[PDB]
């Protein structure tokens, strides 16, 4: 289970490469789940399975 | 991936019962039964 | 020899059977979609409300 800057889900989170543009925030995915999110404190684009 | 939402709300997708290799074995039959 | 040069550059000729796979994608879309849908209810997220 987890929270990001008060996003709440469940998944598994890994490493991705999938690359943001600084000020954003989420990734989507074409379903407007939340596939990608990106660590507040160390910036990375962690994957949610 | 679209497969990968779909999989995360409850929708699965089952394996078809006959890969591809397999229907490419009976339509080589049928296929080389015919010739 | 000409129907591989047909195939080569038509992808109309299997409409029929790339229509049966969007119709599904399409259906199976729109069935997730549903799931951000308020449907009269304060929230689509379960559990925010």
């Amino acid at each position: 289970n987890f929270n990001f800057n008060g996003l709440t889900g469940t998944g598994v989170l890994t490493e991705s490469n999938k690359k943001f543009l600084p000020f954003q925030q989420f990734g989507r995915d074409i379903a407007d789940t939340t596939d990608a999110v990106r660590d507040p404190q160390t910036l990375e684009i962690l994957d949610i399975t | 991936d679209l497969i990968c939402a779909q999989k995360f709300n409850g929708l699965t997708v089952l394996p078809p019962l006959l890969t591809d290799e397999m229907i490419a074995q009976y339509t080589s039959a049928l296929l080389a039964g015919t010739i | 020899g000409k129907i591989q040069d047909s195939l080569s550059s038509t992808a109309s000729a299997l409409g029929k059977l790339q229509d049966v796979v969007n119709q599904n994608a399409q259906a199976l879309n729109t069935l997730v979609k549903q799931l951000s849908s308020n449907f009269g209810a304060i929230s689509s997220v379960l559990n925010d409300i």
